[PDB]
């Protein structure tokens, strides 16, 4: 098969396909909630800025590398989405996957409208993003660090990039759900993401698919987005303060 | 043998009452049995013993088939 | 093919053996050839001084099996006895020769040629009563 | 890095010495440079010296299912490969566009000829059956690699010997040298390839043609024909605009030099074989010229190995013993433990709130 | 213990600058090497050379062992090389293994060592390849045999200088303790003594 890798067995089945326990019941809540975030900037130190954002069953790490070599009177940001095999029901490839290059283009459309790239020719920015866990909305979270890595990592960027998520309820009176979990998230008929600039009130990102087919339950799916990034903007707005006052304390 | 009973051990076309062969120990594969069992009793009557097993019943069942075959 | 088709098809071999089947050979070398160790000339009882031994034997018996022996003693009465070779120190148990005896049980004659059990020289010189050299047997008296 | 670059005089000298019909190492239009082959000591591997190329084979086979049709044969794959020794110039992935039409010719010839019997080398149907894969490398590029590399593919799939197996009823065994002796092949005939130089817009040809010879020519014309009277490919390729009785002299040529190709390889199998059941000594080893200042010969040597043991004594018993200062481990609260200097608090709280 | 018959070639093949086959019994291992040429500028660097090692095998294509085996020699290259006297080029060296019977590193590392003496590359002391392989109960066996390897427990592997018989390489593949890692490691210093006559006796006589 792979001659840069170890070869294993050449085909195997997961247990989940053959798991005898049904699938249970996911339960009910009150869709106006959001759950508790906890924010850390400056967490490793070989990288130029990195973040790692942890929320409920969620665990993202994003690391910024700064400016290298090589539209120009403008610089490049280039983009890598990866997340871990120990993440999910089953396994993943190594090698990669079209869901993570689909993600990894929604961070690229959504991260570049706020950065300007106008005070770097010829040079170029990357960006890698790590999922250790996936425990709910992953979109919303892949914004949030990596505008948070960037914000701490020194580069001039015109406003942050505050992400959310959304679902649809499967019942005969659907409802969205704001912060949904895989048990709330495999049991949907849709989902949206936004990605709102809080202060310049300015949308960067949306994506979603489904089975809602009226132009009026978008209107509040895309509103009660629009909620949730700015509610979620003061948690960051303290979790960078602190962050400036430690780096700029450790002198 | 003992697998059977007296009746059938009888050689009636040539009027004994036993008979082998012992005179081809190299085209056959019976008469190395003999050779083995035969040298196996000359040893054996000193009052010494013959470390080494020889054969046992199926064996020798099966071995007899696969010879009256071949 | 004829005498092919009659082999394959009456289920005998016509393969020589392997080295590891080969190589376990007494070796009748000129340089080296066969004699008697003499710790089993003492524990055996020869007679090749006091007694006659020959054969009649069918035309190209290259490999002779009947042999017999009746004198007169020290009285006058007529000693009887019939002596077969004693084929058993070249195949040991649970070896190779003894296995592939096992399987090829009995000895196929076709009327050109012969088919020996064993490999070619370990019997067709080593246990065949010709010349007047020595020869392991067993003599009943 | 890349090749030494080609002058303006050694143009002009291939060119007037091809005009004159005489050629640098002397040998005339059709002739080969000579062969020299050496076998080694387990079944299937050869070395070809064809004039100063050379090229090595080894087959080798393996047991497989045999994917879903064709359940009554079996499969052959082949991979050649150019080594980077073979000449400055051939890089891992830098030389791709020679490796497809030479992968294919042998492909083509071997494969389509028809002359390797993939009937019988089955065990089962639907089950277990002998995969061969054949696998040569080129060592040396001095010009003519495929007429090198089929001749050594030949013989070492001439030369291969199986394992081999009982089958009866419904069950399987497999067999070693000892137990089995291993079996030849079954070969209906021998595809040679053959190759054809054109000079000056095809007014003169060249047969076999080194490296030099190769840089001042305009196209080629390989011939691969097995023997009695059958060819069995052509391919035309580089530069070159054909006429039509000259495919059928190159046809001609190429008959006669399979001829006698044939007849020094199976002189040289034969040989080889009775060497090989004489009893004597075979192998790369005894390939060596001896007549020559670069090979040497050493029977064994116990070197002393009398000593070791008190070096080890004095050695294990002359060195500091561990030490005893033995760390503790701090407990924190189930699943997290620390060793080393430590931290000063019990945990962070509220350091910047 | 008894090292097994030694054999060897040069200048086999004319295009390269230095070619060297090294056959130690039935294994052998053929070798060549490129003199200090011109390097991508993107790999150069300054005051110093670049080193490039490939190995290739006979069955199957090259994977993570064979790259991992690759940097043993290059590392253990790297270190008697004179790389200051040739800045801004690159030298090279490939090991090709022809036929495997056991003990196939230290034949290569020898294979190495030969072509590069060969090739004419500034050196600073010559190596050497010596494999051992102590059995199920601890009698050591020095450059042994698949057969013997596949019993025993445990196989190691050493290059050594051929100044004062240092340790350069190491790669073991067992379990054992240090007492007899000791006395293989004796074992190895007492059989570099004829390898590097050897390489005496052969240089010697190609002067001649």
């Amino acid at each position: 098969g792979d001659h840069r890798r170890i070869r294993g067995p050449e085909e195997s089945q997961p247990p989940q396909l053959y798991a005898a326990d049904e699938e249970e019941a996911p339960g009910t809540r009150d869709p106006t909630r959001l759950r508790p975030v906890y924010a850390r900037a400056g967490l490793l130190s070989q990288a130029k800025g990195s973040a790692y954002l942890e929320a409920g069953g969620t665990k993202v790490l994003c690391a910024v590398s700064g400016p290298r070599q090589a539209a120009a009177l403008r610089g490049r940001l280039l983009c890598d989405f990866r997340r871990a095999p120990f993440a999910g029901r089953r396994r993943r490839a190594p090698p990669g996957g079209c869901e993570e290059r689909e993600l990894a283009l929604a961070l690229q459309e959504a991260l570049e409208p706020a950065v300007r790239l106008g005070r770097y020719p010829r040079a170029q920015l990357e960006v890698s993003a790590l999922l250790l866990e996936d425990g709910g909305s992953a979109l919303a979270a892949a914004l949030t660090a990596a505008a948070l890595a960037l914000a701490d990592a020194g580069v001039e960027m015109y406003d942050l990039v505050v992400g959310c998520g959304l679902s649809l309820a499967p019942g005969p009176a659907p409802t969205w759900l704001l912060d949904p979990t895989r048990l709330e998230e495999e049991r949907a008929a849709a989902g949206l993401t936004v990605a709102l600039m809080p202060v310049l009130n300015q949308v960067a990102g949306l994506l979603g698919s489904g089975e809602g087919g009226l132009t009026e339950s978008w209107a509040e799916a895309v509103r009660l987005g629009l909620e949730g990034c700015q509610r979620l903007y003061p948690v960051l707005q303290q979790s960078l303060v602190r962050a400036a006052r430690r780096r700029g304390a450790a002198a | 043998t003992g697998s059977c009973a007296e009746e059938e051990f009888h050689h009636y076309g040539l009027a004994l009452d036993k008979y082998t062969h012992f005179t081809s120990p190299i085209r056959r594969y019976s008469d190395i049995v003999v050779h083995r069992l035969l040298m196996a009793a000359i040893s054996k009557d000193k009052k010494m013993e013959i470390k080494g097993n020889l054969f046992s019943n199926k064996d020798l069942e099966e071995l007899c088939r696969h010879i009256n075959n071949r | 093919g004829e005498i092919a088709t009659i082999l394959v098809e009456n289920s005998i071999s016509v393969i020589p053996f392997s080295e590891a089947q080969m190589c376990e050979m007494p070796v009748n070398t000129p340089e080296s050839p066969w004699k008697v160790s003499p710790e089993e000339e003492q524990k055996r009882k020869d007679l090749r001084k006091s007694h006659l031994v020959f054969s009649i034997d069918p035309k190209g018996c290259e490999d002779v099996n009947d042999t017999l022996s009746v004198r007169t003693l020290n009285n006058g009465n007529l000693e009887l006895g019939v002596h077969i070779a004693d084929v058993t120190h070249f195949v040991a148990p649970n070896s190779y020769i003894d296995i592939e005896a096992r399987t090829r049980a009995t000895t196929y004659y076709l009327a050109d040629r012969r088919y020996d059990m064993l490999p070619s020289v370990l019997s067709a010189d080593l246990c065949s009563l010709l010349g007047g050299v020595d020869r392991y047997a067993v003599s009943i008296m | 890095m890349k090749e030494t670059p080609l002058s303006n005089c050694e143009r002009r000298f291939l060119l007037r010495a091809i005009e004159e019909k005489k050629r640098l190492d002397g040998r005339q239009t059709y002739d080969y440079r000579n062969i020299r082959i050496s076998f080694g000591t387990d079944y299937g591997c050869c070395i070809v010296e064809l004039g100063k190329t050379r090229v090595l084979g080894q087959v080798s086979c393996e047991l497989v299912s045999p994917k879903l049709n064709r359940a009554t044969e079996g499969i052959l794959f082949f991979n050649l490969e150019l080594s980077q020794m073979a000449a400055p110039a051939f890089e891992p992935g830098r030389q791709s566009d020679l490796l497809v039409k030479l992968n294919r010719l042998m492909e083509r010839c071997l494969r389509n000829s028809k002359c390797i019997d993939t009937e019988s080398l089955c065990v089962v149907a639907g089950e277990k059956v002998w995969q061969i894969r054949v696998d040569l490398h080129l060592l040396n590029h001095d010009g003519n690699i495929i007429d090198a590399a089929s001749i050594a593919a030949i013989v070492a799939l001439c030369h291969f010997r199986r394992p081999d197996v009982s089958v009866q009823g419904d069950e399987v065994t497999l067999y070693t040298p000892e137990e089995r002796d291993p079996v030849p092949l079954s070969i209906h005939h021998m595809p040679i390839c053959v190759s054809f130089a054109f000079f000056q817009q095809g007014t003169y040809l060249l047969v076999d043609p080194n490296e030099r010879e190769e840089r001042v020519m305009d196209g080629l014309l390989v011939i691969a024909m097995n023997k009695h009277r059958e060819i069995c490919t052509i391919q035309s390729s580089g530069g070159i605009m054909l006429l039509k009785d000259q495919v059928l002299r190159c046809s001609k040529i190429a008959g006669v030099k399979v001829a006698e190709i044939t007849e020094l390889i199976l002189k040289a199998l034969e040989n080889d074989q009775k060497v090989r059941k004489e009893g004597g000594k075979f192998g790369f080893a005894e390939s060596i010229a001896n007549q020559r200042i670069t090979a040497f010969k050493m029977e064994k040597a116990p070197i002393d190995t009398s000593d070791v043991e008190e070096k080890a004594e004095e050695i294990i018993a002359e060195a500091e013993p561990p030490s005893e200062v033995v760390s503790t481990p701090v407990l924190w609260t189930p699943g997290t433990a620390q060793i080393g200097e430590g931290v000063e608090n019990s945990w962070g709280d509220l350091e910047d709130s | 213990c008894s090292l097994r018959h030694f054999a060897c070639e040069q200048n086999l093949l004319s295009r390269p600058d230095g070619s060297a086959s090294f056959l130690q019994g039935d294994t052998s291992v053929l070798a060549g090497v490129y003199g200090p040429a011109e390097v991508k500028v993107s790999k150069e660097i300054f005051n110093k050379a670049t080193l490039e090692v490939i190995l290739r095998p006979k069955i199957g294509l090259p994977g993570v062992a064979e790259k991992s085996r690759e940097r043993l020699i290059r590392n253990t290259c790297e270190a008697v090389v004179l790389g200051t006297l040739h800045p801004r080029t690159s030298i090279t060296v490939v090991l090709q293994v022809v036929s495997d019977a056991g003990s196939l590193l230290a034949c290569c590392l020898n294979a190495a060592c030969m072509a590069l003496v060969d090739a004419g590359v500034p050196m600073r002391a010559l190596f050497c390849g010596v494999a051992c392989a102590l059995d199920s109960d601890g009698t050591l066996v020095l450059d042994p045999t698949s057969k013997q390897e596949k019993e025993a427990r445990a196989v190691l592997t050493f290059a050594l200088d051929s100044v004062e018989r240092k340790l350069l390489m190491s790669s073991t593949k067992g379990l054992y303790s240090d007492t007899e890692l000791q006395q293989c490691l004796a074992a190895a210093q007492a059989a570099s003594q004829h390898v590097f006559r050897f390489y005496r006796e052969s240089l010697q006589r190609r002067y001649s």
